[PDB]
């Protein structure tokens, strides 16, 4: 029945609202939030609540406010996310159905409105402060915690929407009241009324115009003042490759959409935090990385206009393929691999504008601009091929040649650039030691885990698709068809591939147990890196090298020789990385 | 007990082919639709005097091929029928200038995930809640050229 027909019919109260009724209310409204929120409809969920539907039909202060907060909520929760647009087609949706989303009414009065409700209630429990009297003041609490809690997300994402990125940070100490309060919220949580199709709701409203437990609720919004708090850091960096590595961090815990969209819209559709522009921003990347003689105040290149007009050129074309990136980065884990894949074009055409420019500077009076776009997409790669590992996209036959192209080529590629981006610092002349260090970890991981299922494969142990028109060159020409669109570093044909990881050039041809000692060679490299340096990261990777290096020292003495069971990839402990068990 | 594997040329299967997909697993003009317009894409499984198994395809256009069911009897599982009936398509899109053949998939369902994965199929994409029922799904492609 809908609201304004079932006002007059009496089956629902719109006044003189016992504590349990509201409880309740609270409860199946913020689980049907937070069930929108994890990208299901509106009409479904969120107002299937009659009372959200005309807030102006409560006569109870709380239950209006608390509708007003919630219809509050939604309205920057979705102009929030469609600014961002790092939502896929069934991830969220934003399709308001035609409802007067709580417009009229300002978002400070309604904010003014919860706060009045928590304060005539605070008084209420200070009243009896000290049976049915517990059982009124535990009420009362649950009520108020409700009340607060909503008061306070309600402000966060108020304080969100500031032109100025600043109100973030006055934003962040609300999050630790928070600490304080949800725990309450789930404490008092018995006293509401249980569902039965509970008394204020039809979940069939919506039939002609087209949730969660309670109990996990709280830990859910309890994760997400995490995420928050979390993405209100972002403010405190300076350069472009720190904000990319903490995008990256954020993604790779697989956040909400609407973390993602906050954590978006708070870093950049022309200036960063409202305070950096994008073009100075990638200038200083520039001079933090490879110190390119022009960008340097004392150069000589700085003083000319037409060195300076040609540099300012190549930024501005650097603009957009980076915000693409941080955009790709914004959206969730099964998207980014196509996205990754295509941004190599317009990242190959910066590599040429770059090569162009770098060739000019020099002759006026080399690979500085180079460098850096060949760091960004050798990144870009690597990742791209890591996310089928993280995405399990890749058969148990395909990762030989897949391990191959991350350690003996991507790897050995970025370990150059790194070196010669280095060399060039200190001819300017340890931010990089940190980087190389982990790729370095990183690339011996590749190379043995590409060394132990090359002696798996010759032992036998990898079961391979047998039917008359599957080919290995069709599919190795299609699973490396975005690296064609670069051109630097050139893209490694089937037949090459073939030659280079060709094991006859050594005299006499390795076996199986020469080569499981070389990967155990190379876990033991990776972890005599790792236990060097640390993170959760660097601990996650020793956790998956270093059962490996003892599992292949094991097999490579002959057990389990003859048996021709597929070895098991678990990918528990690291997400790239498996750790390789024989039961 | 013999199994025999027959295209689709008559107007008598259509109703047996529908009491092997609902019993397995649409609206029956997808159905109509599919082997309307791709009828020397569709083949049965039958054993006996009924049918055991079914699969419907279709072919669009590269020239891509889409594989949109396959079925088995749940006693007759196990045997190989799925595996020779999904060669007696791919041929058949291979007779029709066919280029990958791309197809969906739960990615709970590990049998069929195996199966094809013996057949040669590998995985191109994985997309999040893509089944109603809630479930991510994988898109497996064959490519032939």
């Amino acid at each position: 029945l809908n609201f304004e027909q079932a006002i007059k019919d009496g089956t629902i109260k719109i006044k003189d609202l016992t504590l349990p009724e509201l409880i309740g209310i609270m409860d199946t409204c913020f689980c049907c939030l937070i069930t929108w929120l994890e990208g299901h409809s509106l009409a479904q969920t969120v107002f299937t609540c009659l009372y959200i539907h005309n807030p102006d039909f409560i006569e109870d202060p709380a239950m209006k406010a608390f509708a007003l907060g919630i219809l509050k909520i939604c309205d920057i929760a979705r102009e929030k996310v469609n600014k961002a647009a790092v939502f896929e087609e069934e991830d969220f949706q934003s399709m308001t159905y035609g409802f007067k989303m709580a417009n009229s009414v300002t978002d400070l009065r309604v904010t003014g409105m919860l706060k009045d409700v928590e304060d005539d209630m605070q008084r209420r429990v200070k009243s009896t402060r000290s049976p049915e009297v517990e059982l009124e003041h535990q009420q009362c609490l649950a009520v108020f915690s409700r009340v607060k809690f909503t008061r306070v997300l309600l402000t966060v994402l108020i304080a969100f929407t500031k032109k100025e990125t600043s109100a973030v940070a006055e934003a962040q100490k609300l999050m630790v009241q928070a600490a304080d309060l949800l725990s309450a919220i789930h404490n008092s949580l018995h006293h509401g009324i249980q569902a039965q199709i509970m008394m204020g709701f039809e979940p069939l409203v919506n039939q002609r115009l087209l949730i969660i437990k309670r109990e996990e609720m709280v830990n859910y919004f309890a994760r997400l003042i995490d995420r928050i708090k979390t993405v209100c850091e972002v403010v405190n960096l300076t350069n472009l490759h720190c904000i990319l590595d903490f995008f990256c961090e954020f993604s790779e815990q697989s956040p909400c959409v609407l973390s993602r969209s906050l954590l978006q819209t708070t870093f950049l559709n022309k200036k960063v935090f409202g305070t950096h522009l994008m073009q100075d921003m990638v200038k200083d990347a520039l001079r933090s990385f490879v110190s390119p003689p022009v960008l340097s105040p004392k150069c000589y290149l700085y003083n000319n206009h037409q060195a300076k007009d040609c540099i300012d050129s190549f930024v501005t074309h650097c603009v957009r393929p980076f915000c693409s990136l941080i955009q790709i980065h914004g959206h969730n884990r099964a998207r980014q691999r196509d996205k990754l894949g295509h941004i190599l074009e317009e990242f190959a055409t910066l590599q040429d504008e770059a090569e162009k420019v770098d060739a000019a500077l020099h002759t006026m009076l080399l690979a500085c601009l180079g460098t850096w776009v060949l760091y960004h997409n050798l990144r870009i790669m690597i990742q791209y091929l890591l996310s089928g590992f993280e995405l399990e996209l890749y058969s148990m036959h395909e990762y030989y040649y897949i391990y191959w192209y991350l350690s003996e080529f991507l790897y050995a590629w970025l370990m150059s650039t790194l070196s010669r981006a280095d060399g060039s610092q200190m001819a300017e002349e340890r931010p990089l030691s940190r980087e190389i260090t982990m790729s370095q970890a990183y690339q011996n991981m590749c190379a043995g885990m590409f060394k132990t299922m090359v002696a798996f494969d010759m032992d036998g142990k990898v079961r391979k698709p047998k039917f008359e028109l599957d080919s290995e060159q069709v599919r190795y020409e299609h699973r490396f068809a975005p690296f064609n669109s670069v051109m630097t570093p050139p893209p490694v044909h089937y037949l090459q591939f073939k030659e280079m990881s060709d094991l006859n050039k050594y005299s006499p041809p390795p076996q199986s147990p020469e080569l499981y000692v070389a990967a155990s060679k190379h876990f033991q490299q990776a972890k005599m890196i790792l236990e060097n340096i640390p993170d959760h990261e660097v601990n996650r990777i020793l956790k998956v090298a270093k059962p490996n290096f003892v599992v292949m020292k094991l097999l490579a003495g002959g057990h389990k020789k003859e048996s021709k069971v597929p070895p098991e990839f678990d990918f528990s402990a690291h997400k790239y990385f498996p750790v390789v068990k024989l039961v | 007990r013999t199994i025999r594997y027959v295209r689709y040329e008559s107007e008598l299967q259509m109703p047996d082919i529908m009491r092997l997909i609902t019993k397995d697993l649409y609206s029956i003009y997808t159905y109509r639709y599919f082997i309307h317009n791709w009828p020397q894409l569709c083949f049965l499984a039958m054993v006996g005097e009924e049918c055991v198994g079914a699969i419907v395809c279709k072919l669009d256009m590269f020239r891509r091929g889409y594989i949109a069911m396959l079925a088995v009897d749940s006693k007759y599982r196990r045997n190989g029928i799925g595996t020779n009936l999904v060669k007696k398509a791919i041929y058949a899109m291979v007779e029709g200038d066919c280029d990958e053949v791309v197809l969906e998939t739960e990615i709970t369902n590990k049998s069929a995930l195996k199966l094809y994965e013996n057949l040669g199929f590998v995985r191109d994409k994985r997309l999040f809640r893509y089944y109603l029922n809630g479930v991510d799904a994988l898109r497996l492609k064959l490519w032939l050229r």
